[PDB]
RNA sequence: GUUUAUUAAAAACACAGCACUGUGCAAACACGAAAGUGGACGUAUACGGUGUGACGCCUGCCCGGUGCCGGAAGGUUAAUU
């Protein structure tokens, strides 16, 4: 359902260092986190998001 | 060895000056060219005989070279075609030979060895600036338009 | 495929064959052959300038197109056939204009496959392009060293060359030996590796097999007399000497390259 | 035929003496080099096998003068 | 006959020529009886991290419905095309037309 | 299989296999004052040299000495000046 091109929402689920926030913090459901993890990893490949704050 | 210059030289001297140069420089470059000849009493007196003529002869050729230089600049743009692939990247190349022929085609006779391409050999489609060195002290410019269907 | 011979007799126990059913079973292309009389290691003075050469099966040379200057004309692989002059196989290709030539068979080429040579040819195995057009990192064989001279690198059965990098007018190549060398980008190269990669797995199995391909026995230096070889004699098995060639030059470590002309193209040696 | 075409220098024989004065026969070869000389009088290059000393003779005497001597001697160039 | 979503990155120096790429690619999909459902030219944008010493690239988003063979050679075009970098293709169970 | 033709046929030589090492092509190497020729109309799955000697299980410790390879700061050091 959730799409990786929507970077604005993904910014809320990544820390300042680019880490993917844990589910227990955000409180998202398990199914959506798996989609979320794929989306963030996929944006990183396209450089829509940074892998880490150091480059 | 000691030689006297028959033509202007950048870092060596002007016409008529007797200068000392390496044997290799004179034997391999100056003497084979018309720039200088060995400086001996036989040549010095003989050189003095046409001292005025050589200076006058050299003066007009620079003007003559300049005269043919401006008309080269008149053809500000020249159109050529080559094997151009996708992205405009030319599969082949357009060297001094192709450019030399193009300028003469419906233009002015141009030597194939005095064209200057500092950037490269124009391996990509587009517009490039090619400099021309027609005489030692004068330069010329022209734009080469390269495109293909 | 590689098949072992059953030990029905000594000399066949260890024989391992490399059988390729795809190779043409008939005679080669007649108008593209020529005489290949053997030499036996003798030079124009009649002296043996290279030992352990002589005899073997008669062979006829067949002209292989190492240059591939037929630009823009596609060709179809008619068949693959045996070539006694080299480890690799040669593919007979028919240009649709009506010309026939031999080329080194790439790794995957088969009868009926299309090939093309030229600057605008597609990036596909068997095609020949200048290395300035081939993508960096591509695996190529039959690599040229001077433009228009013909391929001279990676001609063996399973050899290939990798284009590690390109800059200026030169392309850096990693040769099969591990050496990295510079070559002009205008030189031509053939995409893909040479076929018959299973050539190294064959085992001759017997002395006669070596003789069939013109290799004569090699006599150990230590088995000679002092007058014949530096390793010389000595009653019993005595060596007591640093290994050397028959002419006294040390072996097992001593370098021999002395070409000051071509070091500018050698970015790094094999090791 | 390591013979200079201008000066006629040819290899000569001699000995090399060691610290113990052992004499072994040797040769002294001329410093020959194939060089192209432009004949101003003929608008062309002429190739000659000349020694380094012969090269200096060309400068002092001129290429035109020496070729006359080579022609007179019968040397082909 | 499967849907696909294709995002390919073009070199900034070839930004002006990007529209040339789209027409050629769409022709290949259409020429093989395929169709394009979405097509966006996002233009120049800032890269999150450098890519081959490059900080800004031209972005193109294209969603198509083409057979396997059409996409196969399309990938090969990206591979050997130096102008385009870091291209990916998707599989989707339905066509998409929203801007997103 | 080969060998001391004419006192030695063997455990000797060769051998397939194995390992080290050299060689990027005008290859190393070898015959040649040189040209040139072989290696090879071959191109590192190739070629030369060396040792070992099918195959099976294996091949341990030592780099001080000699050799080879790599290094270059320092010491010593030729012609030349
Ligand atoms: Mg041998
Ligand atoms: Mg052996
Ligand atoms: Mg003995
Ligand atoms: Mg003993
Ligand atoms: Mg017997
Ligand atoms: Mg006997
Ligand atoms: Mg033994």
């Amino acid at each position: 359902e959730i799409d990786y091109k929507d970077i604005a929402t993904l910014k809320n689920y990544i820390t300042e260092s680019g880490k993917i926030v844990p589910s227990r913090i955000t409180g998202t459901r398990a199914k959506y986190q798996r989609q979320l993890a794929r989306a963030i990893k996929r944006a990183r490949y396209l450089s829509l998001l940074p892998y880490t704050d150091r480059h | 060895m000691q030689v006297i210059l028959l033509d202007k030289v950048a870092n060596l001297g002007s016409l008529g000056d007797q200068v000392n140069v390496k044997a290799g420089y004179a034997r391999n470059f100056l003497v084979p060219q018309g720039k200088a000849v060995p400086a001996t009493k036989k040549n010095i007196e003989f050189f003095e005989a046409r001292r005025a003529e050589l200076e006058a002869k050299l003066a007009e050729v620079l003007a003559a070279a300049n005269a043919r230089a401006e008309k080269i600049n008149a053809l500000e743009t020249v159109t050529i075609a080559s094997k151009a692939g996708d992205e405009g990247k030319l599969f082949g190349s357009i060297g001094t030979r192709d450019i030399a022929d193009a300028v003469t085609a419906a233009g002015v006779e141009v030597a194939k060895s005095e064209v200057r391409l500092p950037n490269g050999v124009l391996r990509t489609t587009g517009e490039h600036e090619v400099s021309f060195q027609v005489h030692s002290e004068v330069f010329a410019k022209v734009i080469v338009n390269v495109v293909a269907e | 495929a590689v098949v072992k011979c059953k030990p029905t007799s000594p000399g066949r126990r260890h024989v391992v064959k490399v059988v390729n059913p795809e190779l043409h079973k008939g005679k080669p292309f007649a108008p593209l052959l020529e005489k290949n009389s053997k030499s036996g290691g003798r030079n124009n003075n009649g002296r043996i300038t290279t030992r352990h050469i002589g005899g073997g099966h008669k062979q006829a040379y067949r002209i292989v197109d190492f240059k591939r200057n037929k630009d823009g004309i596609p060709a179809v692989v008619e068949r693959l056939e045996y070539d006694p002059n080299r480890s690799a196989n040669i593919a007979l290709v028919l240009y649709k204009d009506g010309e026939r030539r031999y080329i080194l068979a790439p790794k995957g080429l088969k009868a009926g496959d299309q090939i093309q040579s030229g600057v605008d040819a597609a990036i596909k195995p068997g095609n020949t392009l200048p290395m300035r057009n081939i993508p960096v990192g591509s695996t190529v064989h039959n690599v040229e060293m001077k433009p228009g001279k013909g391929g001279q690198l990676a001609r063996s059965a399973g050899t290939y060359v990798q284009i590690v990098a390109r800059d200026g007018a030169y392309v850096t190549l990693r040769l099969r030996s591990g050496e990295m060398r510079k070559v002009e980008a205008d030189c031509r190269a053939t995409l893909g590796e040479v076929g018959n990669a299973e050539h190294m797995l064959r085992v001759l199995g017997k002395a006669g097999a070596a003789r069939w391909r013109g290799v004569r026995p090699t006599v150990r230096g230590t088995a000679m007399n002092p007058v014949d070889h530096p390793h010389g004699g000595g009653e019993g098995r005595n060596f007591g000497k640093h290994p050397v060639t028959p002419w006294g030059v040390q072996t097992k470590g001593k370098k021999t390259r002395s070409n000051k002309r071509t070091d500018k193209f050698i970015v790094r040696r094999r090791s | 035929s390591r013979v200079c075409q201008v000066t006629g220098k040819r290899p000569v024989t001699g000995n090399n003496r060691s610290h113990a004065l052992n004499a072994t026969k040797r040769r002294f070869l001329p410093n020959l080099h194939s060089h192209r000389f432009w004949v101003e009088s003929e608008k062309r290059f002429v190739t000659l096998r000349v020694s380094a000393k012969g090269m200096r003779v060309i400068d002092k005497k001129g290429i035109d003068t020496v070729l006359a001597e080579l022609r007179a001697r019968g040397e082909k160039y | 006959m499967r849907h696909y979503e294709i995002v390919f990155m073009v070199h900034p120096d070839q930004s002006e020529q990007v529209p040339g790429m789209i027409e050629r690619y769409t022709a290949a999909i259409t020429g093989a009886e395929g169709k394009i459902h979405r097509l966006e030219d996002w233009g120049r944008r800032q890269l999150a991290y450098p890519i081959n010493k490059l900080h800004k690239a031209h972005y193109v988003l294209m969603n198509v419905e083409a057979p396997q063979e059409v996409i196969d050679e399309l990938e090969t075009t990206f591979r050997f095309n130096d102008a385009v970098i870091r291209s990916m293709v998707m599989r989707t169970k339905h066509a998409v037309t929203e801007a997103s």
